[PDB]
């Protein structure tokens, strides 16, 4: 099925900057659109997105080069190729950025064109992306809905509260399909909005779409939450599960953990992990991201000894979606699960990859949205499609989340039981 | 017949949803 | 082109709140597919979206009823039908609902399968939604690119702060093309940010995307959008106006006008235009939106002899896009300019109608998201292959208004030339 065109385009992102759209178009007049959600245009570890710098234009967030490599190189290397044979696209614009992390084309280029690229493809051959996707990673009919890690509260650098960890989730654990658990999601957080109003608290939402109100504590914070999903009706620990995100290289200092939302207490990796734990006693908090600084490898040693067995254990800012930093980690013993961003690697074919090696291990893969996304709902498709058992894709308001749920309940309609919503046991150490 | 058929809107929810088109005529 | 399937599912709004998706396929693998805004389910004057009430499902707000109604009567009385023939579709469902507000099936059940329909009517005939839509509308080929009015900050009913307006917008009169257009609303929006921040206020956003910060007054409101055109490098009036929703029926009380961020200020009609008056001598506001209460039609009158000739005054409340009512309003010389809020009143052949009655008293008519919306851009397409010449679509984030703000970039690259941006003479009243 031959490229005959391909055309890219600087849109607009859920928080009103520029990124990158692609159009894919076949021989037989197929079409695959996808556009690259948001990333960092610096850093050392992962790939990087290609923006203008012309203050100008979108305060130098622009992305008309990333776009002119869409429409010229990119497209003329692609021109008459197979778009079935997804390694193959891929390698030819990997090889002809030549770079190492993307930055010559910028990931947001090649991403955009490797996605958009599948979607033709999956239309050129009758079958959604999901099933496509299925086939390209070697397990055809292969299928489950994730479990969603759903974004309510927000603290520490995503806030202007007094709760030090940065986000926590709820987890509809207790449903039977994915639209069950859209369903008990949406449901907790209206309970919770009229639980902080009753507070005099504010309900605005922040980026991912969950409230940022003024809480006094992290003690707060998971106060309210339970107070939410008691009255929706659900019963903590069994219907619903909480999962966090530290975010601990914010309050890493000096090689040491400062908690200013606690007494500034300040923890050496050993005392912050079995604090930690003593949270997980405390509340069904079965999953913790980033719970400690990303260089701080020797202190996560310590964490996934500690809790390993009992808590899944993800890295975000730890792994990167970097197969070499992951593949480290795994001998290692650091960690027990992988956020994975699409985008901080660049390509299809890659995240198969990285999607593949966590697998292998038996680290769980979670499938993960970037604070700046679009109405794109290609992670539903992704997480289905490798059956990763978990996703992250965001609160239950602003369409750039729901979108991805929306396409879930789309997807579970189609599949019924050959895409099994698994609950608890997706879950390490669940 | 249309170039590209979808079985359910869920196959290409961008085809479906009309953010893109078909170009005709069609190469083939 | 024959409809042979129709399916109707319950998906999720911006807000998280259920609403109906509909997907119309066709002889040949034709396939539409559109989602209903949030609307009213009760009142007297608009039509009826239908919710279940059933407590122990989204807190009442379920539509299984309405997708119920999709699935079964509606799908079985369309199977067979030319989806090209949209006004014979559209009477076939409003004739078999039977009720004048669309209330046993639902406005939103009716709705998303009319959009559905001309979706897929537009793919049969190879062409884009908006161009089948100027077919249509009798107008084949005549294309603009609307002027937005952009929500930028909240007050009133939208807010805790001691803002009256309900909303202020800004216009990007000064663009050449709506993607420039786009570009400016993003800048100022994201320069307003850093203006709130510096001043300690909240930036999370509200259902439309935009702030909704702690401000003191009316004034102060006024001031801090001031502050951000100009940090954008624009100029007020020459490249960006102001739009305003006062939702004045919020402050109506015994006949008087009361603005609390005018310090309490008590105002008759004649007395609140003339305050009105005074802003537009002040500020470039160029459109004000229900400066009066919906019941006060002696005063509206006066309100379009005092401002009607150099001020855009639309109808929202007023109206509520009833074509009974506006006749009478233009009858009576009430307002120069109508909201169109297809869901409202809850067909695609009706909606072209309201448009085309406002066209031809010469107001004009602002094509209108809702409070909730989803990922579907159906209102850039109607606005555009209306040439209707405004959209209110919401602030520069949540993809929820920025997926609409992506589709005029890819129907303006597309159209080119052929869809001119008017500007500010789209304005009534410049
Ligand atoms: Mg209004």
């Amino acid at each position: 099925s031959k490229i005959v065109k391909i055309i890219g385009r600087e849109i607009i992102d859920s928080r009103g900057n520029p990124t990158v759209e692609a159009e894919v178009h076949l021989e037989g007049g197929f079409v695959g659109m996808a556009a690259a959600p948001s990333g960092a245009s610096t850093g050392s570890r992962e790939a990087l997105e290609l923006r203008d710098g012309d203050k100008s234009r979108f305060l130098g967030k622009g992305v008309t080069k990333a776009v002119a490599a869409v429409n010229g190189p990119i497209a003329q290397a692609l021109i008459g190729k197979d778009a079935k044979d997804q390694a193959g696209i891929d390698k030819i614009m990997i090889d002809l950025d030549g770079t190492e992390n993307k930055s010559k084309f910028g990931a947001n280029a090649i991403l955009a064109v490797s996605l958009a690229n599948a979607k033709a493809a999956a239309a050129a051959k009758g079958m959604p992306l999901y099933e496509h996707i299925a086939e390209l990673n070697g397990t055809p009919g292969k299928y489950s809905m994730p479990v969603p890690m759903m974004n309510i509260i927000n603290g520490g650098e995503h806030a202007d509260n007094n709760v030090d960890i940065q986000e926590f989730m709820i987890q509809p654990v207790g449903a039977k399909t994915v639209k069950e658990a859209i369903r008990m999601g949406s449901e907790v957080f209206h309970h919770l909005a009229k639980v902080l109003k009753a507070k005099g608290m504010n309900t605005a939402v922040g980026d991912e779409g969950g409230y940022a109100p003024n809480l006094g504590s992290n003690a707060e914070a998971l106060a309210v939450i339970a107070e939410a999903v008691k009255a929706a009706g659900y019963e903590l620990g069994k219907d619903i599960t909480l999962a966090m995100d530290c975010a601990a290289s914010e309050f890493y200092k000096d090689g040491k953990y400062v908690l200013a939302g606690e007494g500034n207490k300040a923890f050496t990796s050993e005392e912050f992990t079995h604090f930690l734990e003593e949270l997980t006693k405390q509340y069904p908090i079965v999953s913790i991201e980033d719970g400690l600084d990303e260089s701080d490898w020797d202190g996560f040693a310590y964490q996934t000894k500690v809790l390993g067995d009992k808590i899944q254990l993800v890295g975000d800012d730890l792994f990167v979606t970097n197969t070499k930093i992951l593949k480290e980690g795994i001998e290692k013993g650091i960690a027990n699960s992988i956020l994975i961003k699409f985008n901080q690697i660049g390509s299809l074919t890659e995240t198969l990859a990285a999607i593949k090696m966590a697998k292998d291990a038996g680290y769980t893969a979670v499938i993960s949205h970037r604070s700046g996304e679009t109405e794109d709902a290609t992670i539903a498709d992704l997480a289905v499609g490798t059956a990763a058992g978990q996703i992250k894709t965001g609160s239950m308001s602003r369409s750039d989340r729901v979108a991805k749920y929306n396409q879930l309940i789309r997807i579970e309609e189609a599949l019924g039981e050959k895409a099994p919503y698994n609950g608890r046991k997706e879950i390490k150490g669940q | 017949q249309s170039p590209m058929p979808l079985t359910v809107a869920a196959a290409s929810p961008e085809l479906a949803s009309g953010k893109v088109w078909i170009r005709y005529p069609i190469v083939r």
